[PDB]
């Protein structure tokens, strides 16, 4: 069985740059008679099925942009994007189509690099109809920021709460290359009603101190 | 023109079997291989096996030689994959994919056309509809961010649409997370302040599995 | 991804069919023609060609509108749909190549043994018969493609030898030995032999089973069929005249294994006898390479599966490897159970029933493919009459061979209903419709 290795697992490149994706096989993928290399490349966008880009190492699939060029020989192969466009963010997989147990590389994840951006932070109190059911969720949206590394600190009346907190990141946006995140704090109705101030704090490298959004339960 | 139709999602109890279908159109079904591919959320691709729909000849990946069984219906141009003795390790998206077959030759080919995939959940949990909670500010600004909290549903997934789908330029869909066998997701929307609350803003939440569709208007 | 087959040009397809036709008549059953038709043999080849041209009228009309590697089976299905008859005819089409291999097997030995000075045994012939079929079965695994590329060159060389056999054959002749015997005690033999020598124009098979692998099929399939028949018709006659004119007819009956090899000796010597014997084997080998790899492989896969692959290599056994051994097995078997005259009778009988169903198809689809109804009635009655004349002859000539012919048509129909119950195989418009 041929093992396929792609390096690196992930790289960040900015719009207009030349991307070089690498893929290695355990065995030569060159058939010395009728001399072709049995290597394919795929592109997979979030939520979608993989899309064939290149087959037999060098030939582009019908309908694929000129930007995509496959090359290499034997055990070493390359996928080159001559100039990346914002919508090229995706997971690239190589696959040998040489011998029956077909195998893929572990993929190379391409994120688009851009200028740093601070999140827009919004805070939302428990629904005026979630609590007439016994549950209480406090939600903060951290929208349109870059890079993806971000810390959310929740505060109940001046002090930190750590449990009941769930963070969920969006996939990088194909147009403006930003990330978005939601932080949801979950409490019981009774626990929620005993307290007043609910604060979330966003720590992003775009600022030395955190972005603070807050509300009091005994206000609006 | 050439397409492969797979059902969206499947919920099955542990230890049971499921039969996945792949309907082919736009080409002659028997002239090409049919491959099947497994993908776990956030991970790579595994080739399960191949069927020659002309004679039902099958070749399997060693790691699936008791789990998966490949059949076809020639008359209806449909390919089936039988998955047996299902564990949580079988919870994945399963693709069917076409591959060219040049018979008396030394060429093997990659997968040029894929189905959308069938995501299989293996779980004992019952199908339960979502609770939909509005997210409005609870005390101002150039534009205003609104949201919709979708909580306590099973299985995945839901779809959230704003204003019957006409709003999509600044909409963030946050990936579902699992608490206590129940999924929770979040959807965000950003609009100029002169539109809301002067106009109508609504999140329609469709949960196909339980045939649910819940609209919620957003009130200040 | 869009694959494409390697496709044949008009003249490649012609050379293919010419090579098969020649290998089956000139170097195979010419010695049979001496015993039955005698001096009427040149007149026999013309009459045989007449039936072929009548068959061609339906083939060229159907092949102009219907494009399929299934060939006749495609036409037949378009007319009568899917059923036990359509499936029997598909197996029958495969069997036509099977028995053809038996005929090429016997022919190869007839010219090979006299070349190395070996006696004509039932055993010493059988050694070559098993051997040559085993050589072309093993050729699948290393040489099948390479021999196929040489086929065009070999056909020309085989033709050039025959082209010198006529030009330099019309010299020291006996014009009193070529005179058509008008006495009805030898005339009926000419018409009886024309029922056998129908197989001399078997070019329909290799062409139609390669129709999707031929450049501009709607145009070039009819043309290749039409040109192929007209070429071999001139070659058969021109050689037939020479062979009878230079050798006494009694010497030809005893040389039923090699009719033309001994015919070259008086007017070209043993050096001219060497040239014929060498160019014979080459012509029969390339004819068989074409039959197995291009015809039998295609015929077997369709009969078995009910359709054919869109993309395959013609010149190897591209699917179902067991079929190669099964086809080869019966190929030797027929060359044992029957004799040189026996094999030829069966081969011609099988083809005529295929052609009869092709003509019947043309009748039904005459609204779609066009043609003159009264010609489509005429050829049908002609072929059927000729088919009956072959059965009539064999019943009053050879009991053992007669029943062998009858058993084939039953054994094919038995196998079909059995196979259709076991596998539930259907034939569909997939064969000729697209995409």
């Amino acid at each position: 069985d041929i093992v396929m290795t792609q390096s690196p697992s992930s790289l960040a490149m900015s719009v207009g740059q030349k991307v070089t994706l690498s893929c290695k096989s355990s065995q030569s993928l060159l058939n010395t008679s009728n001399q072709k290399n049995y290597l394919a490349w795929y592109q997979q966008k979030p939520g979608q099925s993989p899309k064939l880009l290149v087959y037999f190492a060098s030939t582009r699939e019908s309908g694929v942009p000129d930007r995509f060029i496959g090359s290499g020989s034997g055990t070493d192969f390359t996928l080159t994007i001559s100039s990346v466009q914002a919508e090229d963010l995706s997971d690239f997989f190589c696959q040998q189509h040489y011998s029956t147990p077909y195998t893929f590389g572990g993929g190379t994840k391409l994120e688009i690099k851009r200028a740093d951006a601070a999140p827009t932070v919004s805070i939302f109190p428990p629904s005026s109809e979630q609590l007439t059911s016994g549950g209480a969720s406090v939600v903060c949206f951290l929208n349109n920021f870059y890079p993806k590394d971000i810390n959310v600190k929740w505060k109940i009346d001046g002090s930190e709460r750590q449990n009941g907190v769930l963070n969920s990141w969006t996939d990088q946006d194909s147009k403006d290359s930003t990330y978005s995140m939601s932080s949801t704090l979950t409490l019981t109705k009774d626990e929620y009603e005993r307290h007043n101030s609910y604060t979330c704090e966003a720590t992003h490298k775009t600022s030395t101190s955190p972005i603070v959004k807050s509300f009091n339960r005994n206000e609006c | 023109q050439v397409q492969l139709l797979q059902p969206g999602a499947e919920l099955v109890k542990p230890g049971a079997s499921v039969k996945l279908s792949c309907k082919a159109s736009g080409y002659t079904f028997t002239s090409y291989w049919m491959y099947w591919v497994k993908q776990r959320p956030g991970q790579g691709l595994e080739w399960i096996g191949e069927i020659d729909p002309s004679d039902s000849y099958t070749n399997y990946n060693q790691n699936f030689k008791g789990k998966a069984t490949l059949t076809v219906d020639k008359s209806s141009s449909t390919a089936f994959m039988q998955l047996s003795s299902l564990t949580s390790q079988d919870s994945a998206v399963y693709f069917c994919a076409r591959s060219p077959h040049y018979y008396g030759t030394t060429y093997n080919y990659p997968m040029d056309y894929w189905g959308q995939g069938t995501s299989v959940t293996v779980s004992s949990a019952k199908t339960t509809p979502p609770s939909v909670y509005p997210l409005a500010p609870g005390c101002t600004g150039s534009s205003v961010t609104l949201g919709c909290l979708v909580k306590g549903y099973f299985p995945e997934s839901v779809t959230v649409t704003w204003n019957s789908g006409s709003l999509s330029s600044s909409v963030h869909t946050f990936p579902a997370l699992l608490q206590s066998g129940l999924y929770t997701m979040s959807s965000s929307v950003t609009v100029p302040s002169s539109t809301w609350p002067s106009q109508t803003v609504t999140c329609s939440v469709a949960h196909p599995a339980s045939s649910t569709t819940v609209d919620k208007k957003l009130e200040p | 991804m869009e694959l494409k087959n390697k496709k044949l040009s008009l003249w490649e397809a012609v050379s293919m069919a010419v090579g098969v036709m020649i290998g089956a008549s000139i170097f195979s059953i010419f010695g049979v023609g001496a015993k039955i038709a005698g001096r009427n043999l040149p007149e026999t080849f013309i009459l045989s060609g007449i039936y072929a041209l009548l068959v061609a009228y339906s083939y060229t009309k159907l092949g102009a509108k219907i494009v399929s590697n299934a060939g006749p089976i495609a036409f037949i299905h378009k007319a009568i749909g899917d059923n036990i008859i359509t499936g029997a005819l598909s197996i029958l089409l495969w069997m036509s190549y099977v028995i053809s291999i038996a005929l090429f097997a016997k022919g190869f030995a007839g010219y090979f043994l006299p070349l190395i000075n070996a006696p004509i045994n039932t055993f010493n012939i059988a050694i070559t018969e098993i051997g040559i079929v085993a050589f072309f079965t093993a050729l699948n695994f290393f040489g099948s493609k390479a021999v196929g590329r040489a086929e065009f060159f070999i056909v020309l060389v085989a033709l050039l030898i025959l082209g010198l056999f006529i030009f330099a054959g019309l010299i020291t002749i006996h014009p009193s030995y070529v005179i058509p015997d008008l006495a009805p005690s030898a005339v009926s033999g000419m018409i009886f032999a024309s029922a056998i020598f129908f197989l001399s124009y078997m070019g329909f098979g290799v062409i139609t089973n390669a129709s999707e692998h031929i450049e501009n099929p709607k145009k070039n399939v009819p043309r290749a069929i039409f040109i192929s028949i007209l070429i071999v018709m001139f070659v058969y006659v021109g050689v037939a005249i020479s062979a009878i004119g230079n050798l006494p007819i009694d010497e030809l009956i005893k040389a039923s294994e090699n009719a033309l090899a001994v015919a070259a000796k008086p007017f070209l010597g043993n050096l001219g006898f060497l040239l014929i014997s060498i160019g014979a084997l080459f012509s029969i080998s390339s004819a068989m390479n074409a039959t197995i790899y291009g015809g039998a492989n295609v015929a077997y896969s369709l009969a078995k599966d009910g359709e054919l692959p869109e993309f395959f290599e013609r010149k190897v056994w591209f699917k179902s490897t067991e079929g190669l051994y099964i086809t080869s097995a019966l190929g030797v078997l027929f060359a044992l159970l029957f004799n040189m005259e026996g094999v030829a009778s069966i081969t011609s009988a099988v083809f005529m029933v295929i052609y009869l169903f092709v003509i019947l198809s043309h009748y039904i689809l005459i609204d779609e493919v066009g043609g003159r109804k009264e010609i489509v009635i005429f050829s049908f009655i002609v072929v059927l009459g000729v088919f009956l004349l072959l059965l009539y002859y064999q019943w009053i000539t050879n009991r053992f061979v007669f029943y062998g012919i009858i058993a084939t048509f039953i054994g094919v129909l038995i196998f079909e209903i059995i196979y259709r119950k076991v596998t539930k195989r259907t034939f569909s418009n997939n064969m000729y419709v697209k995409s």
